[PDB]
């Protein structure tokens, strides 16, 4: 339950304004003061209030009290109000701080859920590597079998080629060396062609 | 050869620190096997017998060399390793979904608590017991300190 | 026709090689064995007159699953 804001509107710190309002309708604005004056003067004049040393003790205490409230009343009011504002501000920040802590926890949990949703890459990576290794080995095997069969066939064709080469070389130089082992007709025919040179 | 394209940073976030080395080795072998599938074509060039029919002058050896090749049963390697990583993926997805249901339980509890804190009484209409049940950290240990002020005098 | 007699008579004498594998060589094998040694050894080491039999290995694989 919230407190009200203002009190009861006393006057001179002694008499509430309800009394002045209550005597307004029947005695104007000066009714309460005329009544107070009359009662003070009646108490004095009839020795209901005996003037003594307590008159001056009371005057000094009342003066010290009025000066005290008037001078250190603003300070005390503002001190109480600032105490309340500081406790309120501290409580508000502590409330918001707990809100932020639990919101951070919620965020962290949703982040963990994002990770666990990303999990599957480890296993598709392993599957990638298995498939790729098997395919690499398959193609390497097919290249091995191809290249071996082709190498054997090309070794045959290369021995055939260089065999033909060495045989043809021996052929041509043998036939020269053997025609060297083997004609007045050409003797005359050389001069005949020299004559045909013209 | 229909592969699963992969993020690599996503792959990085999900690797516990007791198998970072294995993650990096899997990655390096992924790159190595990509490279080695790049640098060798798909099917060998089957050489025509023509250059070995019309220039191998030997008695039918080329022809049996080519028949033994056309009739060769080259061994296609089978997986024997993918089914078990499929089983491991199933087991892991089981663990993952159960942990997710737990985290959703915790999240609904946290959302209940944040609705609780969001609808607190205004602090200027709040008894002290309302504070001690909102932020229970603010409760006097009337157990350890049984006598007034129920806290260390220095705390005051 | 000196060089024409050379060419035609000598190619005919050469083609007369029924019993002659190499047309009256009487030599040229003593080095041809060295040449064929080189040629075959630089083409391969096994027997290159028979079909190659194919041994094939299979890739290794490890414990990859989550420890």
């Amino acid at each position: 339950p919230p407190l009200p804001e203002y009190g009861g509107k006393v006057r001179y710190g002694l008499i509430p304004e309800e009394f002045f309002q209550f005597l307004y309708p029947k005695t104007g604005v000066t009714g309460p003061y005329v009544l107070g004056t009359g009662l003070i003067l009646y108490a004095l004049s009839k020795e209901i209030y005996v003037i003594s040393a307590e008159t001056f003790t009371a005057l000094s205490v009342l003066g010290v009290m009025v000066y005290g409230i008037k001078k250190y009343g603003p300070f005390v009011a503002d001190f109480a109000d600032k105490l309340n504002e500081q406790k309120l501000a501290q409580l508000e920040e502590a409330k918001q701080a707990s809100i932020q802590h639990i919101q951070n926890a919620i965020d962290t949990e949703k982040s963990q859920q994002a990770l666990v949703q990303k999990r599957h890459y480890l296993f598709d990576v392993q599957r990638n590597n298995i498939a790729m290794a098997l395919e690499v080995t398959y193609r390497e095997r097919l290249y091995r079998v191809y290249k071996e069969v082709k190498n054997r066939l090309d070794y045959h064709i290369s021995v055939q080629n260089m065999m033909r080469r060495k045989e043809q070389e021996h052929m041509i130089n043998w036939v020269e060396k053997h025609v060297v082992q083997s004609t007045i007709a050409k003797c005359i025919a050389d001069l005949k062609l020299l004559a045909k040179k013209a | 050869l229909a592969l699963k394209t992969i993020d690599w940073v996503a792959f990085a976030e999900i690797i516990p620190q007791n198998q970072k080395a294995i993650a990096s080795s899997l990655k390096s072998w992924n790159e190595t096997l990509t490279s080695r599938l790049a640098a060798l074509p798909e099917n060998p060039p089957a050489i025509d017998w023509a250059y070995y029919k019309a220039n191998v002058a030997k008695a039918g050896l080329v022809d049996d060399f080519e028949k033994k090749f056309n009739a060769l049963k080259v061994p296609v390697p089978e997986d024997k390793y993918t089914a078990q990583v499929d089983a491991e993926e199933k087991e892991d997805v089981k663990s993952c979904a159960e942990w997710v249901s737990l985290s959703k339980a915790r999240i609904v509890e946290y959302e209940k608590e944040m609705e609780k804190m969001k609808n607190l009484i205004p602090f200027d209409q709040m008894t002290i017991e309302d504070l001690n049940e909102a932020f229970p950290e603010t409760k006097l240990d009337k157990k350890k300190y049984p006598y007034w002020p129920h806290q260390p005098i220095e705390n005051l | 026709q000196k060089l024409f007699v050379d060419k035609i008579r000598e190619y005919k004498s050469k083609r007369q090689t029924s019993g002659g594998p190499v047309d009256a060589s009487s030599e040229y094998q003593q080095e041809l064995e060295r040449e064929l040694f080189k040629l075959k050894q630089m083409f391969g080491n096994a027997d290159m007159n028979t079909f190659p039999t194919f041994k094939f290995e299979d890739p290794k694989f490890e414990v990859i699953e989550k420890p």
